[PDB]
């Protein structure tokens, strides 16, 4: 039941000092730590993706590399989640991200992926995948897509596991990536242990009932992780209120 | 320390005080989210040796007491690993494969073995890594008329490979004309019935048989076995072993606000100085047991054996005891006096012999 | 006719030989020096064929 419904246009921002997130679980107060890890580089060049339904496939899947930051100001109920994984298809596993409004499922399956997949509203799988066999992860966990506010998303996968970063800062009339910092917590640890190389959005879509489905818009932020070293400040309570990129700026490296 | 039987006058840095620790003081997270044994090993109905059940185990601990416990068993021979460190050790899957057959088959069962069961129904492979478990099941699996509902395969054209199923109820062809899918004279139909009776000998009674498969492989494992909360001691030096992260010291309250996602803390100098608690939600000041610079204030050899001691930084009361800013001086009388100084203490304190003395 | 100490209470130290064929206890109940459910002897033989 493959069915090619979004076009896809796209747009380059400035990340800012977007993309932060804690490089590990150790509490750190009122100091100046500095970590080598996969950061997203400041005033880097994000991609802004547009997908359109209107009532040919022009919704192609994006490259992993070495993580993806993610952003929206969409509501919590337009985007759906994310799939993970290399070919996309029955001979290899994949990872499948859905919320909805109760909890979120996080599965690794062999699912035989559509081109253009799409959650539509009970809710059916049946427009994401055509068959999943030899599934052997499952996971069920409250939601991360809870109800202006802008999500942002950090995946890594890195040694075996799929480490998941996530914030919910509220944003005013200001470009969808603000100013200041947000730094992201550390939200789910994986134990995945498979090779992922590509990545696709999911978005929900309502039948019509009068065109087959409503139309609709969404809009998405995605940056490109990249093996940078970041200075992290450290408040008295332990929370990142301020970073330095390393390797931006001479005034920064000076204070790196 | 200075390698010599006599000791000239003065004051020397000896030895280090430490505070021994006295107890042991594990600490895990709670156990929970135990595999799903019971459900296995405890079922209303199990299934034919031709279509045998397999439950695949991950993402949770796994608690091989309540399988021990189960029932008196047969055999729970186990291939490759011994049956008591399994707790111990951690496998990332582990297979549930349950079926029954009668007695004098259980011994089939096991690597390298030849029979109807183990060629044409369940073969393990040489390598196998895993226990297999049989018990009698009388009382649930024998009919007096006769029970009909198990089924084993007689006839296959070729050998079962390991770990595999065949549910192909089609005809065994034994002779060099067509069956035609109908039963007839040398074409007979593979799957045979266990008509399993409560009169039977011990050889023919009905068994139930569990192998548990553990396999390890690239991906992090997931299926250990139960962690041990043990009991948490505060303020004493104890050897912390929390979450994997081990140690030596006092655990105080701590007045400091972690954030969730946060377990252990660390210092400016990027040493440990907090941790979480995994069982109860609370923060722990980590500080290090006491240390000293014992230092021996001697005369010479050649005038007296008298010696004192000084504990640098260490206040008296955690060791002619007198207290220094220096730290804690045994062995020397504080005096009023005040002299010339000759083996110097340090923060305005000099010692003396006449006994030893200790003076501003 | 060769025999491996499978089950032992802790490990043995350099050169050291246990030749005691005593019954091991592998689970909470005392075993009594007789075999059944949780009791197995330490020692077993090799299948070399
Ligand atoms: C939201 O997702 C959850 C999780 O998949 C759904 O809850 C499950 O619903 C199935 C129905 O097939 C039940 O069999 C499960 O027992 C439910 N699991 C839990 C943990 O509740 C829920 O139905 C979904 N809601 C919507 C509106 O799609
Ligand atoms: C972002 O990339 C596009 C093409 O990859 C380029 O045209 C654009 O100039 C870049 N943005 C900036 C701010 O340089
Ligand atoms: C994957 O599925 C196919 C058929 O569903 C099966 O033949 C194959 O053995 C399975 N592989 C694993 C690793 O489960
Ligand atoms: C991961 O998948 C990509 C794309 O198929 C492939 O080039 C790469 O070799 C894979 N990595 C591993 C470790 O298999
Ligand atoms: C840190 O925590 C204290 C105590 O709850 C609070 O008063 C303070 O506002 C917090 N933030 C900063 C930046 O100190
Ligand atoms: C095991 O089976 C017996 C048989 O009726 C039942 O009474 C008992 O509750 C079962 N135990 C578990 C843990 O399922
Ligand atoms: C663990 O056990 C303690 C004591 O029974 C309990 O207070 C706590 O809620 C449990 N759960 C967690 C996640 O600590």
């Amino acid at each position: 039941q493959c069915v090619n419904l979004i076009t896809r246009t796209q747009s380059y921002t400035n990340s800012f000092t977007r993309g932060v997130y804690y490089p590990d679980k150790v509490f750190r107060s009122s100091v100046l730590h500095s970590t080598q890890d996969l950061f997203l580089p400041f005033f880097s060049n994000v991609t802004w993706f547009h997908a359109i339904h209107v009532s040919r496939f022009d919704n192609p899947a994006l490259p992993f590399n070495d993580g993806v930051y993610f952003a929206s100001t969409e509501k919590s109920n337009i985007i759906r989640g994310w799939i993970f994984g290399t070919t996309l298809d029955s001979k290899t596993q994949s990872l499948l991200i859905v919320n909805n409004a109760t909890n979120v499922v996080i599965k690794v399956c062999e699912f035989q992926f559509c081109n253009d997949p799409f959650l539509d509203v009970m809710e059916s799988e049946f427009r994401v995948y055509s068959s999943a066999n030899n599934c052997t992860f499952e996971y069920v966990s409250q939601p991360f897509l809870m109800d202006k506010n802008l999500r942002e998303f950090v995946f890594k996968n890195i040694d075996g596991y799929f480490k998941i970063y996530s914030k919910h800062t509220p944003i005013n009339l200001e470009r969808d990536l603000p100013q200041g910092f947000s730094a992201l917590e550390p939200l789910v640890d994986l134990p995945i242990g498979i090779n992922i190389t590509r990545f696709q959005t999911l978005l929900a879509l309502h039948r019509s009932y009068l065109s087959g489905w409503t139309a609709g818009a969404a809009a998405y932020y995605v940056g490109y992780l990249q093996p940078r070293t970041f200075l992290l400040k450290y408040n008295e309570n332990g929370t990142i209120t301020d970073a330095v990129d390393c390797a931006l700026d001479p005034l920064s490296e000076t204070k790196c | 320390t200075l390698k010599s039987f006599t000791v000239e006058k003065g004051i020397y840095q000896t030895s280090n005080f430490r505070v021994q620790p006295t107890e042991s003081i594990v600490r895990f997270p709670n156990i929970t989210n135990l595999c799903p044994f019971h459900e296995v090993f405890n079922a209303t109905t199990f299934a034919s040796v031709y279509a045998w059940n397999r439950k695949r185990i991950s993402n949770c601990v796994a608690d091989y007491s309540v399988i021990y416990n189960f029932a008196p068993f047969f055999a729970f021979k186990c291939y490759g690993v011994s049956p008591t460190k399994l707790n111990d050790l951690c496998f990332t899957n582990v297979y549930a494969d349950s079926f029954v057959i009668r007695g004098n088959e259980v011994s089939q069962i096991a690597p390298g073995q030849t029979g109807n069961i183990a060629d044409y129904n369940y073969k393990l492979p040489d390598d196998f890594t895993g226990c297999v478990i049989a018990w009698n099941s009388n009382k649930l699996d024998s009919k007096p008329s006769g029970n009909y509902n198990y089924l084993y395969r007689l006839f296959r054209k070729s050998k079962l490979k390991p770990f595999e199923r065949d549910i192909s109820t089609e005809i065994y062809q034994a002779g060099n004309k067509p069956c035609n899918g109908v039963a007839g004279p040398n074409c007979y139909s593979p799957l045979q019935s266990y008509g399993f009776r409560p009169t039977y000998g011990v050889g023919h009674q009905p068994y139930r048989v569990v192998v548990l498969s553990f396999e390890l492989l690239h991906a992090p494992a997931t299926v250990c076995g139960p962690k041990k909360s043990t009991n948490l001691v505060k303020n004493k030096c104890v050897n912390f072993n929390f979450n994997g992260l081990t140690g030596t010291g006092v655990l105080t309250e701590s007045n400091k606000k972690f954030l969730p996602f946060q377990q252990f803390g660390r210092d400016i100098a990027d040493t440990t100085d907090a941790v979480r608690d995994p069982q109860t939600l609370e923060i722990l000041d980590i500080t290090p047991c006491s240390f000293g610079g014992v230092s021996v204030i001697t005369p010479g050899t050649n005038t007296s054996n008298q010696v004192a001691v000084l504990y640098q930084g260490v206040n008296c009361t955690e060791v002619n005891v007198f207290q220094t800013r220096a730290g804690c001086l045994i062995g020397a009388e504080y005096v009023n006096n005040s002299y010339e100084c000759d083996i110097p203490i340090g923060a305005g304190i000099c010692a003396s012999y006449q006994s030893i003395i200790a003076y501003t």
